């Protein structure tokens, strides 16, 4: 229990021995939870804004507040998490410490599979060409549904299987307790959804591009496919550029060995920048649309 | 000349005498005449009734004549008759022209008339050995598109196009038996009598005026108006109509003396009138309004006592039944309403 | 000259409207609300409705 | 659930799905509304080889694989406020000017040299509050007549503001960017530009080539991806 908890953090060294007092007295705790207090604001702002709205009913704005809501609840983990990382190495039982990563894994991973959703719906409405725009209710219920499904399954698989508390030799560093192959497999379906994103809104991109250019040979006195290609690389570039130091810490963590590198001691600095990441989405996905910034001018 | 100029300078004559007389007659209003009698209490009506099917913007809809059966009509192209009580259809009859803006039902429940923009008019018939729905007349001759028509009989029918012209037609004979003019914009709309044997109508040169059904020519007329009229209501007593607008001021008429009485108005509406309707006692005077919801209003204090607020576009229907239990509401967003 | 026609027939139909009987308000206002107040015991519009006498009714 | 009842839903169900069955197929037809003047030249155009099948005139046909429908509203002269609501979902409104009536005076009434009137028409038509988001697609009428007038005639007489040349090219854009100008809502709409041509195909591959445009840009618009 406690000394299996103790044992492991002294193998790893992050114990530390530590004998500072109950107070906080950490700037970057203060800092962290302002950070995730504002993206909880903003979060909640765009939640009564597509809430207010009766026009805002179609199945694009339910994948979009699906989007908030995960943002929502990982902003609370995140604080969650942080207010009780004090006490971490003391005053814990294994089912909490492992039910705090749990949750954390499933509020990193449903907004990823958020925008792997809105991704594929926006392929498919755009795919076919259509008068007036629709969709059916059982799509929306399937991928709303599979996508919480698998994030809760994916957090909730080490607190049984791959708990690396018997072996000393496979537990992680940066995340006592875990065993390796877990992170592997993460990683993998990580790369494959940026891969299926990355692919997706290049075909959606090179659709349009080829069924307007060369079909239309009007007279002569191409807005659409430039402000397509601004919209595209400025969400690829945000995604790729404000999640690639968790993927690259997490590669770095299943290379090396125990007591091999002294680098992995800094993951909170990459752990909030992806929160950061995720908290700035509503940012990118209301400014580009006309209608919605006019809603909130109103608003 | 000389003819033109005595001409119409009797007719000053004769409208100064005739606005004399009027002023004459009136000594009093409504107001206090009834500046004694408690006022109606807070009106709650909830929906009790959610009908849904039509696939496009609603433009009429007409009770039948023993408060079961219903009939709309959309732009797709259908005159769904719908049955109460049960929310379930019996008739989805399909349009030729989908450009519909009237309803009518006949008072034995056998005919269904139509028309439209196509300035034609159809009687589908109900009651056949065949079971389904065939056109026996498509009735033609108007110019402008058919405002509304309402059934006079089993044989016998009205109607008001945009030519400025009324005509009392004849079914089985194809022949417009009787023809009404006069107007100089274009009637919208038209109420019969409890009694038929007169009727309203209304046009958007600012003004009303009453037609009998035989010699076919106007017996006065009833000016005040500075908008167009699109919708008109005829009192069960018989001797009195209200009359919409789209400056949202109702107003309430008198055929026995051509009065202004009521001034039905506020100050948070500038929207228009839709439709009209009255009750039994002629006291709760429903209307509709282009800003998303029917304001029932009181008759008699020509005040507002309940809001209809249940819909989410302009109302374009709206109707009493018969005995008197539920009324219904048809807006633009394809949804009729049953309040109550 | 359709004119002459349109204003005589014009003021033809103003001469015979003319000779049209005029009531007072006042009377005919109290015979409205007479009518009112005598055909309104029922009126199941206004006048509450009991639950079993309500087809519209779940 | 007695027998008669059960009767009644069944016919209800059937009755639903026949509807629904029905509404599907008119999902599919792009409308495109038609407004022009009097000798606007809108018989030629729907004489021109492409249309199959008083008050409205409903025309079908088919190209590549859409299925147009055309009203022709022509034969109403009554008020255009009173029933003009009743096309607000129109895929774009075709409009047909005549380019051979810039000196003729109008019938009836003296001046607006026939096109004037048309200007002001066509003013009316596009700052409505119904046409918010629908294109104005512009045909500009017979061309040999008008190129073999104005090489004889003056144009100062309807525009006394053009010092430019008499050529067909300069008369042509200056007739097009006036008629352009009076788009207020900049931002929404957009109006395209066609000299009609005695071919069916190039007309029609116009129109093909507008339609597909207006249905992109509402893909794209709806999508929220714009
Ligand atoms: C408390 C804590 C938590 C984490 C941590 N939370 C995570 C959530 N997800 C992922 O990977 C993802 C993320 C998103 C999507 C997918 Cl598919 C996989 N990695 C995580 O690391 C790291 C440290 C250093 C912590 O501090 C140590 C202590 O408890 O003292």
């Amino acid at each position: 229990n406690y000394d299996i908890i103790v044992r492991h953090y002294n193998y790893t060294g992050k114990l530390n021995i530590s004998a500072d007092k109950e107070n906080s007295i950490k700037l970057t705790s203060v800092v962290f939870i302002l950070i995730c207090c504002f993206i909880i604001l903003e979060n909640i702002f765009v939640l009564l804004t597509i809430w207010k709205t009766k026009k805002f009913h179609r199945p694009m704005y339910y994948f979009i507040g699906n989007l908030a809501l995960s943002d929502l609840l990982a902003g609370v983990a995140y604080t969650a998490n942080l207010l009780l990382s004090g006490a971490t190495t003391y005053k814990l039982t294994p089912a909490q410490w492992f039910l705090r990563e749990g949750s954390m894994f499933v509020a990193l991973s449903a907004s990823v599979f958020s925008l792997l959703a809105i991704a594929i719906e926006r392929y498919i409405t755009m795919l076919k060409m259509k008068l007036h725009n629709g969709s059916n209710n059982f799509r929306l219920f399937l991928l709303i549904s599979a996508c919480w499904v698998i994030s809760l399954i994916l957090g909730g698989l080490p607190i049984m299987g791959w708990n690396c508390i018997s072996a000393l030799s496979s537990c992680s560093t940066v995340l006592p307790l875990y065993h390796k192959h877990y992170i592997l497999f993460c990683t993998t379906v990580f790369t494959l959804l940026l891969l299926s994103i990355v692919i997706l809104y290049c075909r959606i991109y090179s659709l349009v591009r080829t069924r307007s250019r060369r079909l239309t040979f009007r007279k002569n006195i191409s807005e659409k496919s430039l402000a397509l290609l601004k919209t595209v690389i400025i969400v690829l570039s945000v995604f790729i550029a404000c999640w690639a130091p968790l993927f690259i810490l997490l590669l770095l963590d299943v290379g090396c060995k125990v007591k091999t590198c002294d680098i992995l001691f800094r993951a909170e600095y990459f752990l909030v920048l992806a929160v950061l990441n995720s908290g700035t989405n509503p940012i990118i996905y209301t400014l580009t649309n006309k209608e919605m910034r006019r809603a909130f001018i109103r608003i | 000349g000389s003819e033109l100029d005595q001409l119409r300078q009797e007719a000053e004559q004769l409208k100064n005498q005739i606005r004399d007389a009027r002023k004459a007659c009136a000594d009093a209003t409504l107001s206090q005449i009834t500046n004694n009698i408690d006022p109606v209490g807070r009106i709650q009506m909830r929906t009790r009734r959610t009908l849904r099917g039509h696939l496009a913007k609603i433009y009429a809809m007409h009770w039948g004549t023993d408060s079961r059966l219903l009939v709309s009509a959309s732009q797709d192209g259908k005159l769904i008759i719908w049955d109460s009580y049960t929310t379930n259809k019996v008739h989805a009859i399909p349009l030729r022209s989908s450009w519909v803006m009237t309803c009518a039902y006949a008072p034995s429940g056998n005919y269904v008339a139509c028309g439209g923009l196509d300035n034609i008019c159809s009687i589908y018939n109900l009651k056949t050995r065949e079971g389904n729905v065939r056109v026996s007349r498509e009735l033609a001759g108007h110019t402008g598109y058919l405002s509304c028509c309402r059934f006079l009989d089993d044989n016998q029918i009205v109607t008001s196009s945009g030519d400025t012209t009324c005509a009392l037609w004849d079914i089985e004979t194809g022949q417009q038996t009787t023809t009404f003019t006069g107007h100089t914009g274009d009637v919208m709309s038209l109420s019969l009598a409890p009694d038929t044997r007169l009727f309203v109508s209304g046009a958007c040169d600012a003004s009303a005026k009453l037609w009998d059904v035989r010699e076919g020519m106007c017996r006065q007329t009833f000016t005040g108006h500075e908008s167009d009229i699109n919708a008109i209501c005829f009192f069960p007593n018989g001797n009195a109509f209200a009359t919409g607008s789209d400056d949202a001021t109702c107003r309430l008429f008198d055929l026995r003396a051509d009065q202004e009485l009521m001034t039905y108005s506020h100050d948070n509406i500038i929207c228009g009138i839709t439709s009209v309707s009255f009750s039994k006692s002629g006291r709760l005077l429903l209307a509709g309004y282009d800003d998303f919801n029917c304001n029932v209003w009181d008759a008699l204090k020509a005040d507002r006592a309940g809001v209809l607020a249940g819909h989410d576009n302009r109302v374009s229907c709206l109707g009493v039944t018969d005995d008197g239990m539920a009324v219904a509401t048809g807006s633009w967003d394809s949804f009729l309403k049953i309040w109550n | 000259t359709a004119s002459i026609a349109q204003a005589r027939k014009l003021v033809e139909q103003l001469k015979m409207e003319a000779n049209i009987d005029r009531i007072k308000v006042s009377k005919a206002a109290a015979d409205l609300m007479a009518y009112c107040e005598a055909h309104a015991k029922e009126d199941p519009l206004l006048t509450p409705v009991p639950a079993s006498e309500n087809p519209f009714r779940e | 659930l007695s027998a008669e009842d059960k009767a009644a839903v069944e016919r209800s169900k059937m009755i639903d799905r026949n509807l629904r069955e029905d509404g599907e197929k008119a999902a599919r037809e792009v409308k495109l509304l038609l407004l022009g003047a009097g000798e606007s030249g809108k018989s030629t155009i729907v004489k021109q080889m492409k249309i199959i099948h008083t008050g409205i005139v409903e025309t079908h046909f088919t190209f590549k694989d859409l299925h147009f429908k055309m009203f022709d509203v022509g034969g109403q002269r009554s008020e255009r406020k009173k029933w003009i609501h009743c096309f607000e979902g129109v895929t774009a409104i075709i409009f047909c000017v005549a380019l051979s009536d810039y000196d003729l005076v109008l019938a009836e009434d003296e001046e607006m040299n026939r096109m004037h009137e048309s200007m002001k028409l066509f003013d009316s038509i596009c700052n409505n509050k119904w046409f918010t988001d629908t294109s104005i697609i512009l045909f500009l009428n017979k061309k040999d007549l008008f190129e073999e007038k104005i090489k004889k005639s003056p144009l100062t007489i309807c525009y006394p503001e053009y010092a430019g040349s008499n050529t067909y090219e300069e008369a042509a854009a200056y007739i097009q960017c006036q008629f352009e100008d009076l788009n207020k809502r900049k931002d929404t709409k957009e109006i395209y530009t066609h000299f009609t041509c005695a071919t069916d195909t190039k007309n029609v591959q116009f129109v093909f080539d507008a339609v597909t445009d207006v249905i992109i840009k509402n893909n794209l618009k709806d999508c929220g991806l714009f």
